[PDB]
DNA sequence: GCAGACACTACGAGTACATA
DNA sequence: TTTTTATGTACTCGTAGTGTCTGC
């Protein structure tokens, strides 16, 4: 096959982690930064962060060296305190590998904010050793890595392809996806539903696949399964035409009805009204539902917040 | 099985290289370090009969003064490490191999670059003067037809400039010329005599101790520098 | 003394050369000098609208809304990123301070109120004995002076005084003059 | 087939479920589960509410109970960093030794300081992924960080469908009858029995809670179906003195009904909206609903209800 | 009648020590005594918001009656440090005698222990079968929602007319012995049911009363208040943070206190002012601030009588 | 009054158990903690002359190890104390009692349930496996009919499963059974030949240790277990 | 001219300067370091920032190479006060036999708990201020204690004035473009290396560290002048539909931004300040502030986000 | 054989950062 | 020209106290 399968893992989407730079499903001209790297045979000091979880960063970091052939120590980065890196780190950054390997540090999660004074530390041996070994940092938040490591490596940025790289690897991950149910045993009724779980979680390939698992409860994926992935679980008439003829009593007794789930609810009411209802009522709409979606969880009775919102809009609406 | 203080002292040993262990059945044992940097191997007195990962091998060996120095030991059915003593008995958990950093076999030396030997005599002296003399790494070159160790301080010195102490350990046969640095950190072995197995390939390049007990390699200095 | 001509060596080297640390550290501690800060620039440009622009310096939301805190004009800006502020960028917190409070000038002195150390000690006594946290045992203390003599119970509690509880209370030996102060006069 | 514990008297805690069927879920979620406890092996999981007892930490057992995990259970608040680093990586680590799936279940995680904790737990756990899987167990999800809801399969409770309320209803009822009978508590009216399910829906802790109260006779009887069902009251001591628009009494109305708000807050809506003119139902549902939107926030809560007497005296024309 | 004769000051040496010396509603008695019958207690909240309808008495009393063991805790002082060490040293211990042991956290309101109170939310269920809490309150919304799930809520203050008319008859029985141990001398009963009457909910400070009477044994909040009339503001921008320390009793003694001193159309005011402050605290992120701002608005816009 | 060096010794070790301690006149002291918990009492030699309440116990002792030891330590003329030395005199302050939470009940443990020994050299070895073995938890009770000790791990072992350690301490011969589990926190003894007296009837109860140098007695944790 | 260190493939460090007229500096800088190294003997001194890669560490070395000194090189980290005790205070006393300056370069020297480290340096400084001189590197003074800078001259770096800014690119474009030719990477359009330079102008480290990255082809053609002037992530989409009042593009726009929005709201304030009017300035921090700050409670997300797009299209009046 | 001297631990000081 | 909230959590430094083991 085109895939690496871990095999000592069953947990999943640990299980079909890539191996190589090429399985990683990457923006166009960041794969193309990678394959200039591990061309040029040799690794600089590099950072990759996301800040949005699952992009691949520390996938990435394992292929770079796997490509290269490294000589490589794999860090917590919450493990790497100052002692740390004066003692283990030091001794592997000075020994010689005896295979002429680069030598490569990766400090996965390196992001925390106690550890700025083993990164203080750090600034000054990343010079000293250069010439053996590269360090590649991992973070899912920028600004927890002081700015002299910034100034020190290349900074490559996860989870923001073009708009076209968007489309290419959507497309990718969707024949990645269906090509992991091949060999689960899942099988697919909609490919509708692969399509929307892609869509769906689309910066995070981890949770992506996460979701798979959790949806194949039953083995196979068919249309009743996409009505959860997209799910809507709504009609809204009955409050949409209630709203319409402007009625109150009626409004005042379907608000306990919906106020079972209010961000789903909530959703749709933005998503139909905004066809039926004149223009500048789109604008007062947004207004109007916004305040109320974010008030809520203040709100201490949900179900008269609910007919708040409703009253509200009756009065203001004007319908098309 | 059991174990006697003179295999023990080894392991205690062993400890400050892989805090870590994973040994089985036989009169071998074996650890190297994390980092890729150190490794030995040893045969010994007392005889192992079941695989065994250990997490925390320092303190183990630390539970072990804990009870007299004959208890027996073996696989508990509770597949852990049952030390059993004459009133007592300990239960050290067996921790999963996944996790202890050990080498799944051994690797011969490349047939040696160049030969020597180290009295033990002379090795105390060696670290003896480390102490005193905030010496933190060597270099093992050809001075006059003879092979000379060289301690310095990689801290004051920076390029290895100037010579604090200076071994004279054989002579030198063949002529080739090279030198090989060591970070002192990087030797943990139990004291005694040695004979010394260099190696390079260019680029490549280690270094071999051979003792009675147990063989040592560590890593050369990232420009050990030679012609081989 | 002997010897009888030394350029004075300072006391410094003498500290080093005779190598015993424990003067070389009094030496040391000599200098100790503890101030640090420089925050009154970023107040100063917020306020006379000169131009910082951050970024470089250490910046403390804290810091910044308190000392506005003091003039009236400000308020409103401040109350603002007090509210909203919890969340938002420090080079954002400060960018908004630039286009708010509008005219220029503080002097310096800011609202600090004056403690009794003795009254606090006082509460901070009652509020233990009793197990209720500040407000009651500020009424305790009204009412006990005004019968069941304060002179009463402040004996019986000068039991525990215990100097980590000083501690809590002042921190200098203005501290030690409160261990005497309620073994007194009761 | 209900278990007991029966070192418990506290009875919410003694009918605390063994296995995933004993469970009261959602069907989708049931069925999600015993796939889970099928496939034998049992991944990262976080079960979060945020409505409290919809049966998390209830559920979290029973998976390692079907799967027969080698469970250490961990109070998400005592989990600091020093913790993961010490005694559980020691667990993760080690090896069971009658291959038992491996699972550190960390409860009520969702605490704001453990930031560093949870951050430190991601490198954690892909690290000892073969060995052992992390059930998280949490109220508020957002007090989880994002990368470890990347790590892990999101499972959000009590927000059933209509159909599944219907049923859980159900089969919540059969249960506390059930629990009569072991408790010898003498049901006279079932009607009181639906009643005490549908009152706190979502929350099954406080549903049985609610029956330990209720059975001081050791009866549920018509008489209790009142209590059950019944009052907070009417309104009309607060209706009238807001008509009258005096105030000491608003005042001192509003410590009364800042018992339970948002149940007061409901009634004034529904009362009010008869007894007062038209513009003035539109301004009363700016003046509640805003008033209502606040609480919480709010961190006086009796004066928050003396600021909505205040506020509507003022602004309600009266029919 | 019950006295603890070391106690020094009023309200702590006559406090009721038993359920039934307790002054309260009918229905809330009966769930008392059932529940001192079953002779386990629950985890269980009482709440006021009014202070002095005795819960925390009542919280000794249940204690009392069931012969629990019991630690008894400020609630302020319970961080979660404290509930990590002794509390669980307590709830995991047992007790010899085979007594319930119980925790007693009294006024446990204030949210700067929010991150105790969740620590607090799975202790309940571990040691459930030894020991079981009760929680005082005075403002419920300051007990966070799971631990409300996790117990009985019983709230105090609605009694009947009939109940008053008794209650107040019960303790001025009950002032009236106070005086009799206390060597207050009564001159006129007249003044003893007055004291009941004005302060009637509250019975504490309807004891603390009685002590101001003290003086002659025969029968606050001033420099905010002041410094309100003043005008003046170095003086209230130092205040702030002294009453920052507990904001919502604070901005409840604040309404209380200035109704009485201020013009009428100064009421409806200080409402909305206090009102809307009370109600934003808690987005506000410096709370010390937000007490400034409150009194800079109050200073400006009140007429004092 | 003159307190000696090994009555102050039972002094550093009773504030191990309460920040403050109550003993009065006689020739014994006992203690308790504000969480009803822990038990100590001992019979010293030196001759306690009169009642007194100290707010702080381990601060007290502190004010002693540096005057000599005369040490006639009297009242104060106002109610405080007077430490007399050889040549100074020192003032430590005296708590009201409602300052301090003392006993108040030398209740007499009622009669013991099973009776054995423990050799203080064995407290040794547990007091000491404990700690790097990572104990917070044991259960006293009967194996192969002798009273063995278990050490487990309360956090990692939820329910006091895998045993991490056990103890031989001479067999029980009496025909009962019985699993009394002590929460390793509340112990504090300082170690010693230790009688093992311990009580329960159906559920309440406790285990009380007799010392030569002092009584030690606490809590079975919540669960434990036993039919007398 | 250049110095070639090749021992180094990473290339920024590669190109490390030798000497004190290799480095690129303001001129009165440049100018204080020759008039120093001309002295032949070298002062107790401070090279500061805060922005990195501005050459403080580089003409450290640069400096003692000019005099020739003996020179002791250090990680400020790893100066604890034993070391000084130690290592330092041999070294300085020894005698230099050659009769050179010696000196002690401790780099990145900002860490905060080495300040006990630093007092104990300031009595030294002094003791053994005629031997060998000290040269402290540092990011941010404020790590420096005061006795330390009041017994050093400070140089503060990377805050050129106007005019030094202007030479020191030209000399920046200068230096890069030698590099090429030294490196075998052909230079099609000169205007993306002018581009290189101004774009990250303080860090010079970055700068060459770019030229690596960009490189890949062995050419800088126009095709690379649209990388470097571009921008890969961006907001444009949003910025563009804000000014446009549009809504339905707005709309649409919310879901894509949902998925990360700390970072978003982050990047909106940044960029919105540039693009707006002073007043509308003051606005757009109260609408987007109060937007982050009730994220968390908001139960829908995405709507959120659509919210304060439709409040931003409003109010803000764009310059 | 015991001191000496080494290696380890516990603690208090100062810094820091996220919440309210 | 002015100057630091309260709770909980995490990390580094120096030093002092603590314990196990070896050379002249
Ligand atoms: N129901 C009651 N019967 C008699 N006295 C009471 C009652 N409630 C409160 N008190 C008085 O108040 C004091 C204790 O107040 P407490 O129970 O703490 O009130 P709260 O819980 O409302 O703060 C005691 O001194 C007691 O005399
Ligand atoms: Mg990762
Ligand atoms: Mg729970
Ligand atoms: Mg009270
Ligand atoms: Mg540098």
């Amino acid at each position: 096959s085109m895939i690496t399968v871990n095999e000592k893992e069953h947990i999943l989407e640990q299980k079909y982690r890539p191996s190589t730079i090429d399985e990683c499903i990457l923006p166009a001209f960041d794969k193309e930064t990678f394959k200039s790297i591990t061309s040029k045979g040799k690794i600089p000091h590099i950072i990759l962060h996301s800040p949005s979880p699952g992009t691949g960063k520390t996938t990435v970091a394992k292929a770079l060296c796997h490509d290269v052939n490294a000589d490589m120590m794999f860090v917590n980065g919450s493990d790497c305190k100052i002692d740390f890196v004066r003692g283990p780190l030091t001794n592997f950054a000075s020994a010689a590998s005896f295979d002429g390997r680069q030598k490569v540090i990766v400090i996965d999660e390196f992001d925390r904010s106690g550890l700025a004074e083993s990164q203080r530390h750090l600034r000054s041996f990343m010079e000293a050793y250069s010439s053996n070994c590269s360090i590649i940092i991992t973070a899912n938040n920028i600004d927890g890595i002081i700015k002299p490591l910034q100034s020190r490596c290349r900074v490559i940025t996860f989870g923001q392809p073009t708009d076209e790289d968007k489309i290419e690897m959507m497309k990718q991950m969707i024949r990645r996806l269906t090509e992991i149910c091949k060999h689960e045993g899942i099988a697919i009724a909609d490919m509708k539903v692969v399509a929307a779980l892609v869509k769906k979680n689309f910066p995070d390939f981890r949770k992506t696949i996460g979701e798979l698992d959790s949806y194949s409860s039953k083995g196979v994926l068919d249309a009743g399964i996409l009505s959860l992935v997209t799910n809507d679980r709504g009609a809204i008439d009955d409050v949409l035409e209630s709203l319409k003829n402007k009625d109150v009593k009626q409004l005042r007794a379907l608000a306990p009805k919906y106020a079972a789930d209010y961000s789903w609810f909530v959703g749709k009411l933005a998503e139909e009204i905004y066809s039926r209802v004149t223009p500048q009522s789109i604008i007062r709409m947004y207004e109007i539902v916004g305040e109320n979606n974010q008030y809520h969880g203040i709100a201490a009775n949900t179900e008269l917040h609910l007919a708040y919102l409703f009253i509200q809009l009756a009065c203001e609406m004007q319908w098309k | 099985m059991k174990l006697s203080k003179d295999t023990t002292a080894l392991l205690k040993n062993f400890a400050t290289i892989n805090s870590g262990i994973m040994l089985k059945s036989g009169q071998f044992i074996m650890t190297r370090a994390v980092n890729g940097t150190t490794y030995a191997e040893a045969n010994i007195s007392d005889v192992i009969d079941f695989d065994v990962a250990i997490y925390d091998l320092n303190g183990f060996l630390g539970i072990l003064s804990l009870v007299n120095d004959d208890a027996e030991i073996s696989q508990s059915e509770d597949g852990n490490i049952k030390i059993a003593d004459a009133r007592s008995t300990i239960f050290w958990p067996a921790a999963d191999p996944s996790t202890v950093v050990a080498p799944n076999k051994p690797i011969p030396f490349p047939v040696a670059s160049a030969v020597t030997e180290i009295k033990a005599e002379d090795l105390q002296q060696l670290l003896r003067v480390s102490r005193g003399l905030q010496i933190d790494t060597i270099a093992i070159t050809v001075k006059e037809g003879k092979i000379v160790i060289n301690g310095f301080n990689k801290v004051e010195d920076s390029a290895l400039t100037r010579v604090k102490y200076s071994l004279t350990l054989g002579d030198y046969d063949g002529e080739n010329t090279f030198n090989f640095i060591i970070n002192m950190a990087n030797m943990k072995m139990q004291p005694g005599n040695y004979k010394l197995l260099l190696w390079a390939k260019g680029k490549q390049g280690a270094a071999k101790f051979e003792g009675e007990h147990a063989n040592y390699v560590v890593a050369l200095e990232a420009d050990s520098t030679h012609d081989f | 003394s002997l010897f009888k001509d030394d350029i004075q060596l300072n006391e410094h080297q003498v500290a080093w050369y005779s190598k015993d640390w424990t003067a070389v550290q009094s030496a040391a501690d000599s200098f100790k000098e503890k101030a640090e800060n420089e925050f009154f620039e970023i107040i100063g440009a917020i306020n006379n609208k000169t131009k910082c622009s951050i970024a470089q310096k250490d910046y403390s939301k804290f810091m910044v809304e308190n000392a506005l805190s003091q003039f009236p004009e400000c308020m409103p800006a401040v109350y603002a990123m007090n509210l909203i502020g919890s969340g938002l960028s420090d080079e954002a917190h400060f960018n908004y301070l630039m286009a708010a409070v509008p005219r220029g000038k503080r002097y310096g002195k800011w609202a600090k109120l004056v403690e009794d150390s003795t009254e606090v000690l006082i509460i901070k006594l009652l509020a233990k004995r009793y197990q209720v946290n500040t407000n009651d045992a500020i009424n305790y203390k009204s009412i006990l002076t005004k019968n069941g003599k304060l002179p009463l119970v402040l004996k019986e509690l000068k039991g525990l005084v215990t100097d980590d509880f000083l501690k809590e209370v002042t921190k200098n030996v203005k501290e030690q003059k409160q261990l005497k102060k309620l073994a007194l006069e009761w």
